[PDB]
Parts: structure tokens; C-alpha cells; sequence
């Protein structure tokens, strides 16, 4: 009888998922993420879950306990950019 | 999916077709090009004859009008019609006005004639990108670059082709803010650039420079081969 | 259904249009604030390499000598909107011998954008910021590649664009003056972009009335930006 | 063989004021040696602060004033707004040149009110060529009228009087002194006299008889 | 599925499904309703915001000093029947010296809208024109729809939600022709509130209000001249 | 059906469905009929009301082509009004090339050719109209013509055009018309309209009766029923 | 209509019984499956 | 008309208004509109129904959704 669909959280849905997955761990206190959730246009909760996880993992790759800003941003870059686009990343002078 | 037309859009905002044009410029040989203080210079690589054929045909470097350049990648055919048409309109523009023409002005006539041959539908764009070099307006060294979407831009030193990321990456490390000056030594950055070449064979460089007041200056293979001997001069400090 | 601009939809409007607002999204970012004392604007550059010069990117262009512009989006979209923009000011000024109004700019610029396939090709895929002290006082105003045109207070668009809008309702009141609000605009700035804010990711852009030159701030920038 | 052209006479006045504008002609239509109409006014009123008069011939002057009455509109609507004084002058020298290979014979004087409130008239040729003036005088009686109005306006070849600016009384019997003076040498001028006055407060009109002849 | 394309295709069924898709680009605008009695005729309509702190799109504008429309639909398709619809008037003046009258203005649109709903190469123009006039023989309320029909009335409201609007206008139209311009305008806007959700109020800065009369030239009111209209209203009975 | 979209393509047996399917469109519409007496012709449709807001008399369906020329439309409307331009500007340009009144027989043959040229080109579409056309003349007579949306045009006695096309003509046939005068037809073409579902099904309706022949002298007008209103009193005492 | 069956009642309407749920994959079905399990307070049957 | 026997509508509601925009609908979506404005009514607490209750009803049988399009005004 009802048709209940799931769609993409704009972005205050996003800004609210980094808030869930990612307040049980060792980050800096003075990160915001509402420029993470700028950088995950098409993105599902999953997908979310993934850069949360991968973020901490590069503080392992060096010798950290807590996460930085930069861990973040590499992260991003990891797991959307490596797969999303890989011709308008270097050839991106049209849009600037 | 959905590209197929150079009028539609993507659902995530992209032009593929146009996208696909940078693609073919990605099979051609490098051409790299720097500014200098006096001396412009530009080089180009993978010359590879074929032991049967006169090699004054397959030139890459050609000059618009007396004081501009012109070097290309992408495929043959399409950059002989912008090259062709280019000199019809610095050669229009003073006979409407009676200036020498600048290197700015040339370089919005082939983004702008790129431009509207992009929009129209059942026409294939130009799968060529350009590296204009003129030290012509007034004294002043400049160079610029295209793109097969129509946009010019300006760097101050540039490389395309097969390989430009390597390249662009190294003279990052290497375009030093100390001026290249004594210009022997602005060209040996050519070479040492040009030294990473997708084989390195040593004779299948074309560098050409320009002095901003004297025509076009073809160096010759052993003239060339004086400025390898010097690099590896200096690489004899490394034990 | 939804790869022609000659074809409707069962609910309503394009995709096709709908497709070209996203176009915009993928830009950079751009803030103009209309304040009593002029017009303020800012953006950013996202300069790519250290050998690419900087001042061949353009986000600030002179319409005329009393009308800025911001954009963003394509830029092979954005050199024909700017060419006829500054066309259209100067045929006016040939037959009338007075300044068009910021207002009337626009309405010049979005008859030829809304003709994309009503004549007898594509939509665009530019937003624009228009900013202009006529004789109504300064002004600023707001398009889209649909062609809906309307006039704005304060404006932010292209990248980040929702983010600046909430942090953007916050500070804004109608009593700001304009020192006042231009270091309120790069405020929100540092907070939307990723790289560390200096002298070199942005430029700013102003006008006043007595004052109609001026609309690029040159190293003056660096004194806003050390006060922060 | 067929002819396009022919003259029609009139006259047509104006005065610009330091806050006011008067513009005057006369109401006579001719003809060779015949007389059409003795109501037939000159003036035109454009705006609220602008009023126009067309001598000449008659033809063109119909059609001319209906292509700028049609341009008022077209900028309204386009920008939200009236026209200013020195607007419809800039914009009528680009359509009297629009035909330079077949003119207009129209002459045209335009007088009203600028932005800050003064008095402004301005002059033209059938081809399109204007200036800002004080005082002019257009149409057949031309000559008899301009040398008067450099001695009393202008004040040229006076010795020892002061240059009190014009009031407005005292330009109201200046314009009905020089029109019957006029009308007496003249043969295309008479039967009345319409004076439109353009002030902040409107448009005054106002009717003088002349002599009938 | 395969016959909803294109405008030139039939349907088994008898029906072209694009020109009844273009109705549905009328009900994503806004609501507006005009009317009039004897001697006026006021339509009113209702603004839209964009943003918390942009100016409201405009909805009447001026056309002609006896004739002013409405707007529900396309702005695209609103602004290229608007520069028709000038040109017309003001071809009239230069050739006829007389002013258009109201009923063959519309016969002109009929004409321009039909090519583009039948040859291949332009859609249909999705917008909602309502139009209010004065010829030799008093006021009228005309609307169009993007299939082509013009529909003579003495009330009507399109838009979004717009019926609740109707019903409104169905039980109070034996009351317009008496009455004046003090309560004809606010019958009008009494039938605009029904078209609001039940919380928020029928303001000053988002409603427009223009007024053209038999001894009245075509005059819009916005957003300073409306609080004397809206003066003496009560509220909805919640 | 699928070599149905084109109205340039044939189907394996060898008919266009694209002008099938435009004529059953016309089925959807109200019926509007026609008859001609012996001195002239009586027009007559039956036109619904829409909601309530209708301001009785708008977007009818008896248009007036010529000085003795009018249409009796039923279809897509708009449609109509386009094609209602056409017989209008073809009659004037006989006018201006020859000097006297359109012949009806020409007159139909000029809009059917045109017809015909819209079901023939994949970029257009066939009309989704059908009409009548009436004229009187005293070198003529009386003629009433017959357009269907393909494009063949003939002559009638009497026809209806509609919903009710069958249920309308079975009793038209049981009239004596060549010996009536076109007052006594005008009494029975409003009986004919509210036999057959005038509002049954549907909710409201209104009578316009179009009127052309020699009491008119040759004018096409909408007769003066609204004086003495006696074709609903005589119309209405037909329930029993 | 577990914990209040009285407002549907008492103005006269009745609640729906299936409901489906459709989308993107890792969008969240699973997790809005996994939570009424917790707050159910009633029988709950997974079906393989 | 049926199914709507048994609930609270305000008698400013006509059916034929809705078969104006319900159309290839089968028997059960006609009982799925009417049981979904119950429920749309139920979110502000309404008492009874309206045309417009109906009209946000249909559109949540094939699951739609309006928003500011920014095309129209
Ligand atoms: N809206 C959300 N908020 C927080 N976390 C989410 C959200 N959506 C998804 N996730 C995370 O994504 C993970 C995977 O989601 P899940 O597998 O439930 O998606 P799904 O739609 O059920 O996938 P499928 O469609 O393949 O069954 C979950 O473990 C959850 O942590
Ligand atoms: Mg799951």
C-alpha cells in the first residue's frame, strides 16, 4: 500500500552522518565536516561509512592516534575520486 | 550511457563528447615550450623517420606571422585547417588595422572559431591543442595554450602530448624563480626537460627558438648536440 | 523523455534545464553583498599549478565602468554571455547618451539565453552575479541559465553554494556598511573552502557611488586578510 | 513627373527658461498660393517635461511623430522608466540619419525640463545634427525672428545693461510681441498663436488670436 | 509509452499526450484570480519567493494602457508571448490610431500558439494567461491555456491549488456586477486565501494587485499601495 | 500498430492508421448536425457548459467564413479556429481575382486539397476536425457539404457530426425536407438535439441554431430564437 | 496502530498493511528493517 | 464515492473534479487515494477532509513530490 523510497540526503542529511559515524573515534576536536559532506555529491551512507573508516587508516600508514583534517581530504580522494572521474580531475580547465 | 551528442547533458552536468576530444590529444608527441628573459624557446620530440620518405612535410612548428609561433598535438588533419585559417586572420587584421598583430589577439580567434564549432550539432570538434609563442606585443615574452573545449589560457611554461604529466610535474621541481638568463642556459632547461622524452634517443629533438627581434631559428643536429654534450657535463658531479 | 528540449514530461519542467543548473554546481564559489554604501563582491580561484598564471583567470570581469560580474560554471559559456553584455551597454549609451541601469543589463542578456531552441542548440551553463551602482542606487541582481532573472540582497553561488546561504542569512541586516561587510564575506570563505585562506586563493571586486572605478582590490587584499 | 517634396511653411518658438520652457507656433496650414486650414497646432506633447514641434513638410511630420511616440513606449517597458530631455535628442539624431539618402524635411525643436529642473532646448537640422541652445527660432519665418531675440534675450550689441536673468511675465509678452510683428512681414504665419508653457507643475496651454489676411 | 513522444503523434486513443503534459507546467505556478463587474475589472495574484532574503518574481505586469495580464507557467514562454503581445498593441496605434480591441487580441494568440502545437520542431508554450481588457463595450476576463483554447469569463483562478479558489468564486459571482472597487478587490483576495496552507497570512510583500477601469487607466499596486486594500479584512475562522 | 507512427508510412494491408486514429477523436466531441430545406439552410449544435463559470456565448462552434458562407465545427477547437482562417483567406483572395461570391462547390474543394496536404508529410499531422459548410444563392440553391479529417468531401441532405452520428441521422431521414420551409425546420431541428442525450450523462448544455437562406436574402446570421424562444417550448413538450 | 488503535477508529479511517520499500543499494533499507526490531514490543519474523 | 462513506468530508468536495486528474487508474488505486487522505489529514490534525487532502493523496500513490522548480515565477 505504501511506496516508502530512499533517495540521497541533500546536505544537512550528510552533515548529520559524518556526526554519527565518526564521533566514536580519536579525531581532532575542531575538524568541521560540512566541508567533507561538500565533496560527496553523489554519495550513499555506505559510501559515507567507507571515507570514515579509510580516514583512520592513513593514521596507521604513519604513526598517529588521532585524525587530522588531511587525513580526511586524502580519504575522499581515495575511495570517490580513484573510481568517480579520472579525465576531469587533471584536465579540469573549463569550470574555474 | 548517454553521450553521443555534443548538445546533451549529463544527469551529473558533463559534455562527454567534448571530454572525448581531450582524449585524442593524448596520442600525440610532447611539445614542451618556456619563456625566458630575451629568448622564447619551444622543442618538440619524436621526430622517428622511416628510412623512405623526405622529412620537410611532417614539420610541427610553423609561424602564424613574422613574430608568432606555433606548435600542436592531437591529429595531423584538423590542426592543418586551423593553421591555415589562423594566418588569413593575422594577416586581416593589418590590413583592417594597421597594427602588427598581438599574441593575445590570435590566440581568442582559434578559441573563439574552436568555440562555435563546438556548439552546433553535426560537427565534429578539433581533437588538437595549441601552444601559441610570441614575443611581439612591444618587447614583452608571452606565451599561451588552447584546449578542444575553446578555452585559452597562459602559462609560463607548458607541456602536452604523450606524457605531459611527467613533465609538468618535473619542471615544477625545476622552472627555478632565479630568471633563466644567458640564454644558452634557458634552452639546456629545454633539453634537460625534453631529456625525459618516452625513449631519450638524444636525435629526435626539434628545438626552435626565437631571439623576440630576428625570424625563426631551427637549430640544427649539430649545433643540438653541442647543448647534450653540456648536459652530461654537469651530470658528471653526481659521484 | 529526457534527453530533448523539445520534449515535456508527465510531471512538469525540463531535466534538460534541471541538468544545466547542475553544471553550475561543479564551479567555484562566488559571494556578492549589496550593502547602502555599494556593492561588495568576492570568489575564489582554485589556481591549479604554480606555472599557470594567475591573472589569466578571470571570475571579476568590467562590464562597464560602473557594473562588475561574477560567474561560474562553464567558462566556454561565459565568454559569449560577457561579450554581448558589454555590446549591449555600449549600444545604449550610443543612442542615448546616458548609463543602462544594472537592472536593464540583464534584461538584454537573458533575451538571447532563453533562446536555445525557440528559434524559428543547447541551454547555457553559467550562473552570473551582476553588481552596478545606477541611478537607483546600488544594486544587485541574479540569473540562471532558465533565464529567470531576480534581484538579490546578498548571493552566494557555484560551489558551496547551500552551505554560504545558511551561514549568509545569519549576519546579514539592512544597517551593514561596506568595510563592514566585506570582512563579513570572507569570513564565510574560510570556513567553505579547504585550502588555507591567504592573498593568492581570492580577489575582491567593489563599487561605490562617487567612486565608480575600482571594481579589483590590488595587495590592498593582503591588509583585509592579515586583520582577520 | 512625379515630385515627393513640397513646403508647407510655419513657424515654431522656443525659450528656455532657468525653470521653465515655453514653446510656441502657429496654427496655419498652406499650400502654394492656397490656404488649408486655419487650426493646425505645431506643438506635440511627448511627456510631462517635453514638447516637440515639427515644421516642414507635413507628411513627414505626421509620420515622424508617431515613430517617436511608439520609441516612448518601447524604452518604458524595456527599462521601467520615462525618457529624460536630452534622451529623445540622442535618440532622434540616430533616426532622422537612419534615412541620410532620403531625408526628413522636417525642422525640429525640442524643449522641456533636464533632471535638475531647468530649462533646455534643443535644435536640429533635416539631417540630424543638434546643439543645446537657449533660444531658437525654426520654420519659414526664421530670419525675422533670431536678430530680436539676440537683442533682448541675449543681450548682444547693448552698452551698459545689466543681465538680469528673463522671468517668465516678462518672456510671455516677448513671444506675443514677436509673432505679430511676424505676421505682418510674413505670409505663412497667422490665425492664432498656441504657447504651451513646461514647468514643474505641468503643461500650460494658452491661445493667441493674430490677423486673418 | 512509445506515443508519448512527440506532438505530431497520435495516440490509439485519440489523445496527444504533450499537449496535455503542458497543462501540467500551469499547475506548478502560483495562484491568481481576477474577476470584474460592470464597470472594473481586478485581477490579483500572488507572489512566490526564492529565497529568505531575494525579492519576490513578479506575476501582473503592465502590457497596455487598457489591457494588463497575468502570469502562471514558464517565465521562458511568459516573456516571448509578452513581446507579442506588445508589438501588437502598438501596431494598432501607429497604423488604426485607435486602441486594440480586447476579444480579437486573443484570436491573434490562438493563431500563434497552434503552428507550435502541431508542426514538429517547437514545443507547445507552457503558460496560463489570464487577461483583463476594455474595447467600446466594457471590462473583460479572458484566460488561455497551452492547448490553443481562449475561454471568455466573468471570474476564474489557475494555478497551484487553485479550485478551492473556484468554489469561492462560484457562490459569491452573483454579487460582482453591484459592487465597487472598496470590497470588488477584496472579494477578490478573499478567494486567494483558500489557496494558502491554513497557517501562514496573505501579506503586504507577496501579493500583487492591478486595477484597470472604465475611467481608470491599467495600474499596478505592490507591496506599499496594497495596505490600503488589505485594511479591513477579517481572518480565516480557525 | 507500430508502422502507425508516421503519417507517411503505410501498413502491410495498405491504410494509415495516423488518419484512423485523428477520426475517432472527432467521435469524443458533442454532436453538432445540419439540414437544408428547399430555400435554404438550418444549422444546429449542441454545445455543453463546462463548469459554470462559462459567460454563455464564448468559444463557439458556428463560425462565419464568407458573407453566405459559415462552418459548424465539432473536434479539437483550437484546430478548427485555424482552419476556419484558411476558408476565410481563400474566399477573399477569389474576391480580389475574379470579382464575385465564392461558389460553395469551389469553396469546399480549395479546403479539402488543403486538408489533404497535412496527411501527407511525416513533420505534420493530419486535422482533428470535421465540419459542415452552408451556403444559399438564388442562382444555386441551397448546397451543405460534408469534411471528414482525410479529406473527402461530398454533398448531403442533412448529416451530424459527433458522438451521436448514427442515433442523430436515423431520425433526420424521417422528415420531409424537400418541401419545408426553413421556418418549420428550425421548431425540428431542436427536437432532433434533445432526443439524444442532451444532459442525461452529463450535466448542462446550450442550443445555437445558425441560419442561412432566402428569408435572410442570402445572410448568414444566428436567428432570432432568442425572440419568442420557441424552439425549446416546442422542443420540450416532446417527453411523452 | 500497535500502541494508539483508537485515532484511526475514532475519525474513521483504517491503516495500511504492506509497505515496500525501494531505492539505491546501501541507502538504508536494511537499517530501518534493523531498527523496528529493536523497538517492536510484538512478534517479528524474519523470512529467509 | 464509496470507500469515502465512512469518514468526515466536508461537503465542498466533487468527484468529478477528481476524475479530471485520476485517470488509468484501476479500482484499488481508487481505494488507495481514499484511505492516504485519511492520513495526510491526520498530520496536522485536520477533522475533516478537503480537495486539496485528496489531491496530495493521489500523488503518493505513484509516490510524487513537488518543490520550488524555479521555472515558474
Ligand atoms: N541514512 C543513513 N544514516 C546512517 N548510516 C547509513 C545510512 N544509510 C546507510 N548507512 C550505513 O550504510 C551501511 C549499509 O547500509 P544498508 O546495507 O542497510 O543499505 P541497504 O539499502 O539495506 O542495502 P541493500 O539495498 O543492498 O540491501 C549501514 O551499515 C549503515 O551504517
Ligand atoms: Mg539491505
Amino acid at each position: 500500500d505504501r511506496k516508502i523510497e530512499f533517495s540521497l540526503p541533500d546536505l544537512e542529511g550528510r552533515t548529520h552522518i559524518f556526526k554519527i559515524h565518526a564521533r566514536s573515534m580519536s579525531v581532532e576536536r575542531d575538524i568541521r565536516f560540512e566541508l567533507l559532506a561538500r565533496l560527496c555529491p553523489n554519495s550513499t551512507g555506505a559510501e559515507i561509512r567507507s571515507v570514515c573508516t579509510e580516514a583512520g587508516m592513513f593514521a596507521i600508514r604513519a604513526r598517529r592516534k588521532i585524525a587530522t583534517e588531511k587525513d580526511f581530504l586524502e580519504a575522499v580522494n581515495k575511495v570517490i575520486k580513484s573510481y568517480a572521474k579520472f579525465s576531469a580531475t587533471p584536465r579540469y580547465m573549463t569550470y574555474n | 550511457s548517454y553521450d553521443r551528442a555534443i548538445t546533451v547533458f549529463s544527469p551529473d552536468g558533463h559534455l562527454f563528447q567534448v571530454e572525448y576530444a581531450q582524449e585524442a590529444v593524448k596520442k600525440g608527441s610532447t611539445a614542451v615550450g618556456v619563456r625566458g628573459r630575451d629568448i622564447v624557446v619551444l622543442g618538440v620530440e619524436k621526430k622517428s623517420v622511416a628510412k623512405l620518405q623526405d622529412e620537410r612535410t611532417v614539420r610541427k612548428i610553423c609561424a602564424l606571422d613574422d613574430n608568432v609561433c606555433m606548435a600542436f598535438a592531437g591529429l595531423t588533419a584538423d590542426a592543418r585547417i586551423v593553421i591555415n585559417r589562423a594566418r588569413v586572420e593575422c594577416q586581416s587584421h593589418r590590413l583592417t588595422v594597421e597594427d602588427p598583430v598581438t599574441v593575445e589577439y590570435i590566440t581568442r580567434y582559434i578559441a573563439s572559431l574552436k568555440q562555435r564549432y563546438t556548439q552546433s550539432n553535426g560537427r565534429r570538434p578539433f581533437g588538437i591543442s595549441a601552444l601559441i609563442v610570441g614575443f611581439d606585443f612591444d618587447g614583452t615574452p608571452r606565451l599561451y595554450q588552447t584546449d578542444p573545449s575553446g578555452t585559452y589560457h597562459a602559462w609560463k611554461a607548458n607541456a602536452i602530448g604523450r606524457g605531459a604529466k611527467s613533465v609538468r610535474e618535473f619542471l615544477e621541481k625545476n622552472y627555478t624563480d632565479e630568471a633563466i638568463e644567458t640564454d644558452d642556459l634557458t634552452i639546456k632547461l629545454v633539453i634537460k626537460a625534453l631529456l625525459e622524452v618516452v625513449q631519450s634517443g638524444g636525435k629526435n629533438i626539434e628545438l626552435a627558438v626565437m631571439r623576440r627581434d630576428q625570424s625563426l631559428k631551427i637549430l640544427n643536429p649539430e649545433e643540438i648536440e653541442k647543448y647534450v654534450a653540456e648536459i652530461e657535463k654537469e651530470k658528471e658531479e653526481n659521484e | 523523455y529526457d534527453r530533448g528540449v523539445n520534449t515535456f514530461s508527465p510531471e512538469g519542467r525540463l531535466f534538460q534545464v534541471e541538468y544545466a543548473i547542475e553544471a553550475i554546481k561543479l564551479g567555484s564559489t562566488a559571494i556578492g553583498i549589496q550593502t547602502s554604501e555599494g556593492v561588495c563582491l568576492a570568489v575564489e580561484k582554485r589556481i591549479t599549478s604554480p606555472l599557470m598564471e594567475p591573472s589569466s583567470i578571470e571570475k571579476i570581469v568590467e562590464i562597464d565602468a560602473h557594473i562588475g560580474c561574477a560567474m561560474s560554471g562553464l567558462i566556454a559559456d561565459a565568454k559569449t554571455l560577457i561579450d554581448k553584455a558589454r555590446v549591449e551597454t555600449q549600444n545604449h549609451w550610443f543612442t542615448y547618451n546616458e548609463t543602462m541601469t544594472v537592472e536593464s543589463v540583464t534584461q538584454a542578456v537573458s533575451n538571447l539565453a532563453l533562446q536555445f531552441g525557440e528559434e524559428d542548440s543547447r541551454p547555457f551553463g553559467v550562473a552570473l552575479l551582476f553588481g552596478g551602482v545606477d541611478e537607483k542606487g546600488p544594486q544587485l541582481f541574479h540569473m540562471d541559465p532558465s533565464g529567470t532573472f531576480v534581484q538579490c540582497d546578498a548571493r552566494a553561488i557555484g560551489s558551496a553554494s547551500e552551505g554560504a546561504q545558511s551561514s549568509l542569512q545569519e549576519v546579514y541586516h539592512k544597517s551593514m556598511t561596506l568595510k563592514e561587510a566585506i570582512k563579513s564575506s570572507l569570513i564565510i570563505l574560510k570556513q567553505v573552502m579547504e585550502e588555507k585562506l591567504n592573498a593568492t586563493n581570492i580577489e575582491l571586486a567593489t563599487v561605490q557611488p562617487g567612486q565608480n572605478f575600482h571594481m579589483f582590490t590590488k595587495e590592498e587584499l593582503e591588509e583585509v586578510i592579515k586583520d582577520i | 513627373r512625379f515630385s515627393p517634396y513640397v513646403f508647407n511653411g510655419g513657424t515654431i518658438l522656443a525659450i528656455a527658461g532657468e525653470d521653465f520652457a515655453i514653446v510656441a507656433s502657429d496654427t496655419r496650414l498652406s499650400e502654394g498660393f492656397s490656404i488649408h486650414t486655419r487650426d493646425s497646432p505645431k506643438c506635440y506633447k511627448l511627456t510631462d517635461k517635453t514638447v516637440i514641434g515639427c515644421s516642414g513638410f507635413h507628411g513627414d511630420c505626421l509620420t515622424l511623430t508617431k515613430i517617436i511616440e511608439a520609441r516612448l513606449k518601447m524604452y518604458k517597458h524595456s527599462n521601467n522608466k520615462a525618457m529624460t530631455t536630452g534622451a529623445i535628442a540622442a535618440m532622434l539624431s540616430t533616426i532622422l540619419y537612419s534615412r541620410r539618402f532620403f531625408p526628413y524635411y522636417v525642422y525640429n525643436i525640442i524643449g522641456g525640463l533636464d533632471e535638475e529642473g531647468k530649462g533646455a532646448v534643443y535644435s536640429f537640422d533635416p539631417v540630424g545634427s543638434y546643439q543645446r541652445d537657449s533660444f531658437k527660432a525654426g520654420g519659414s519665418a526664421s530670419a525675422m525672428l533670431q536678430p530680436l531675440l539676440d537683442n533682448q534675450v541675449g543681450f548682444k550689441n547693448m552698452q551698459n545693461v545689466e543681465h538680469v536673468p528673463l522671468s517668465l511675465d516678462r518672456a510671455m509678452r516677448l513671444v506675443k510681441d514677436v509673432f505679430i510683428s511676424a505676421a505682418e512681414r510674413d505670409v505663412y504665419t497667422g490665425d492664432a498663436l498656441r504657447i504651451c508653457i513646461v514647468t514643474k507643475e505641468g503643461i500650460r496651454e494658452e491661445t493667441v488670436s493674430l490677423r486673418k489676411d | 509509452n512509445q506515443y508519448d513522444n512527440d506532438v505530431t503523434v497520435w495516440s490509439p486513443q485519440g489523445r496527444i499526450h504533450q499537449i496535455e503534459y503542458a497543462m501540467e507546467a500551469v499547475k506548478q505556478g502560483s495562484a491568481t484570480v481576477g474577476l470584474k463587474s460592470k464597470t472594473h475589472a481586478v485581477l490579483v495574484a500572488l507572489k512566490r519567493a526564492q529565497s529568505e532574503l531575494a525579492a519576490h518574481q513578479k506575476k501582473i505586469l503592465h502590457v497596455d494602457n487598457h489591457i494588463g495580464i497575468s502570469i502562471a507557467g514558464l517565465t521562458a514562454d511568459a516573456r516571448l508571448l509578452c513581446n507579442f503581445m506588445r508589438q501588437e498593441c502598438l501596431d494598432s496605434r501607429f497604423v488604426f490610431d485607435r486602441p486594440l480591441p480586447v476579444s480579437r487580441l486573443v484570436s491573434l494568440i490562438g493563431s500563434k500558439t497552434q503552428i507550435p502545437t502541431q508542426r514538429y520542431g517547437r514545443r507547445p508554450y507552457g503558460v496560463g494567461l489570464l487577461i483583463a481588457g476594455y474595447d467600446d463595450m466594457g471590462p473583460h476576463i479572458f484566460q488561455t491555456c497551452p492547448s490553443a483554447n481562449y475561454f471568455d469569463c466573468r471570474a476564474m483562478s489557475i494555478g497551484a491549488r487553485s479550485q478551492s479558489a473556484r468554489t469561492y468564486l462560484e457562490r459569491h459571482m452573483s454579487e460582482f456586477m453591484e459592487c465597487n472597487l472598496n470590497e470588488l478587490v477584496k472579494h477578490g483576495l478573499r478567494a486567494l486565501r483558500e489557496t494558502l496552507p491554513a497557517e501562514q497570512d496573505l501579506t503586504t510583500k507577496n501579493v500583487s494587485i492591478g486595477i484597470v477601469g472604465k475611467d481608470l487607466e491599467f495600474t499596478i499596486y505592490d507591496d506599499d499601495d496594497v495596505s490600503p486594500f488589505l485594511e479591513g479584512l477579517e481572518e480565516r475562522p480557525q | 500498430t507500430g508502422y502507425d507512427l508516421s503519417a507517411s508510412t503505410f501498413s502491410p494491408d495498405g491504410r494509415v492508421f495516423q488518419v484512423e486514429y485523428a477520426m475517432k477523436a472527432v467521435e469524443n466531441s458533442s454532436t453538432a448536425i445540419g439540414i437544408r430545406c428547399k430555400d435554404g439552410v438550418v444549422f444546429g449544435v449542441e454545445k455543453l457548459v463546462l463548469s459554470k463559470l462559462y459567460e454563455e456565448g464564448s468559444n463557439k462552434r458556428l463560425f462565419n467564413v464568407d458573407r453566405h458562407v459559415g462552418m459548424a465545427v465539432a473536434g479539437l477547437l483550437a484546430d478548427a479556429r485555424s482552419l476556419a482562417d484558411i476558408a476565410r483567406e481563400e474566399a477573399s483572395n477569389f474576391r480580389s481575382n475574379f470579382g464575385y461570391n465564392i461558389p460553395l462547390k469551389h469553396l469546399a474543394d480549395r479546403v479539402a486539397m488543403y486538408v489533404h496536404a497535412y496527411t501527407l508529410y511525416s513533420a505534420v499531422r493530419p486535422f482533428g476536425c470535421s465540419f459542415m459548410l452552408g451556403s444559399y444563392s438564388v442562382n444555386d440553391g441551397a448546397q451543405l457539404y460534408m469534411i471528414d479529417p482525410s479529406g473527402v468531401s461530398y454533398g448531403y441532405w442533412g448529416c451530424a457530426i459527433g458522438k451521436a452520428r448514427q442515433a442523430a441521422k436515423t431520425e433526420i431521414e424521417k422528415l420531409q425536407m424537400k418541401e419545408m420551409t426553413c421556418r418549420d425546420i428550425v421548431k425540428e431541428v431542436a427536437k432532433i438535439i434533445y432526443i439524444v442525450h442532451d444532459e442525461v450523462k452529463d450535466k448542462a448544455f446550450e442550443l445555437e441554431l445558425s441560419w442561412v437562406g432566402e428569408l435572410t436574402n442570402g445572410r448568414h446570421e444566428i436567428v432570432p430564437k432568442d425572440i419568442r424562444e420557441e424552439a425549446e417550448k416546442y422542443a420540450k413538450e416532446s417527453l411523452k | 496502530p500497535l500502541l494508539h488503535p483508537e485515532r484511526f477508529v475514532n475519525l474513521g479511517i483504517e491503516p495500511p498493511k504492506g509497505v515496500l520499500l525501494f531505492g539505491p543499494p546501501g541507502t538504508g533499507k536494511t537499517l530501518c528493517a534493523r531498527a523496528v526490531a529493536n523497538r517492536t514490543d510484538a512478534c517479528f519474523i524474519r523470512v529467509i | 464515492q464509496i470507500h469515502s462513506r465512512k469518514m468526515n468530508v466536508s461537503p465542498d468536495v466533487n468527484y468529478e473534479e477528481l476524475a479530471r486528474c485520476t485517470d488509468d487508474f484501476n479500482g484499488a488505486q481508487c481505494k488507495a487515494v481514499c484511505v492516504e487522505a485519511g492520513m495526510i489529514a491526520l498530520r496536522r490534525g485536520a477533522t475533516e477532509l478537503t480537495h486539496e487532502d485528496y489531491m496530495e493523496g493521489i500523488l503518493e500513490v505513484q509516490a510524487k513530490k513537488k518543490a520550488n522548480l524555479q521555472y515558474y515565477a
